[PDB]
């Protein structure tokens, strides 16, 4: 009911997981058991934010 | 998981006997690499009959199944007796490599040629921790082309059983810190 | 009914699950097999707490 | 309604996917993780059909 | 309509499954294949209880 008024639904995001690539014993590139979270508190912890 | 699956489909594709030396080499390597080391160096029915001969057959002709198609970076620990430094680097308890003793191995070592032989266990990635690091000497080999690598497990891990018939030529060492412990690295 | 009325519901919490960050053999950090809960009776029963 | 008429409903092969087997040096057969559709592409490029 | 009278549910434990820490190849705590049960009917069988 307060929907179907001026109220509007907004959307933000908490967190996103994702792999990177990285190369086995050989030239193939592997991106599933390399998850950028393991990275995300380390590298805001070390290093200054320029936008 | 997927070089640990490799290598369990790599050790049930072979003979029977090719089994039998492999898993006798996942307790008695010490002897089995000493006489494939030594065994050249006695007579023709010394050697045909001996009992410990055919088996390291088997297993030679194992490591020779499986050959890479490009070059592989293999990296494994060696005592530096293994290189004629007939004495101590560091003991096993120090930390730290002394200035004198590495320009001593660098000296040493400069230009020579060591011919190899026998099985090696080796492994595609540099020790890290819980990994067994028993001298303070680490060899960088690069094995070329059409090069017999046998990978199986010893119930815990997974190692790389080669037969080396070549010989090595120490380019560069450095001082390398491990967990703590300084170490050398060099170059093959 | 007991809801509709000055009655409210808490939260509490109970115990929090969660992984820690180590380096494996090649250089990547890995958070996967790596428990908390594995450490915190250890922790508990051989530290003084201070808040 | 239709299918209450002459209207038949036919069925139609797209792709079958199934193993071959591996054996070694004894008669140990494996028959799992050998897909037949790694090859059939690659027989289809190589070769002449005769029916 | 029995449980609407001097009738009350009891509840009772007729087992417990866990786990125990050990340490892998390396200095870390593991306790997934760890199973107190494959223990259970051993140690019941070679001591004496005391309370």
């Amino acid at each position: 009911k307060k929907l179907d008024s001026g109220k509007q639904i907004k959307l933000e995001t908490t967190q996103v997981s994702g792999n990177y690539g990285t190369k086995n014993s050989q030239g193939q590139i592997i991106t599933e058991g390399n998850s950028w979270s393991n990275y995300i508190s380390q590298i805001d912890s070390v290093s200054a934010s320029i936008i | 998981q997927w070089e640990k699956k490799e290598a369990e489909r790599v050790e049930k594709n072979l003979d029977t006997l090719e089994k039998e030396a492999l898993e006798l080499y996942k307790k008695d390597s010490e002897q089995i690499s000493n006489y494939s080391q030594t065994r050249q160096y006695f007579y023709d029915y010394q050697i045909e009959s001996n009992p410990r001969e055919k088996e390291y057959k088997n297993l030679r002709n194992a490591i020779s199944k499986n050959k890479i198609d490009k070059p592989i970076n293999v990296y494994y620990f060696e005592s530096p007796e293994k290189f004629a430094f007939n004495k101590e680097i560091r003991t096993e308890n120090q930390n730290e490599i002394s200035l004198e003793k590495f320009n001593e191995l660098k000296e040493t070592i400069q230009d020579k040629l060591f011919k190899q032989d026998g099985f090696k266990d080796v492994s595609l990635y540099e020790p890290g921790n819980g990994d067994e690091k028993p001298t303070p000497l680490l060899i960088h080999l690069k094995l070329p082309k059409n090069t017999g690598m046998l990978p199986y497990i010893n119930s815990n891990d997974v190692k790389t059983l080669i037969e080396q018939d070549y010989s090595i030529k120490i380019d560069k060492i450095v001082r390398i810190v491990i967990e703590g412990k300084q170490y050398i690295k060099a170059e093959a």
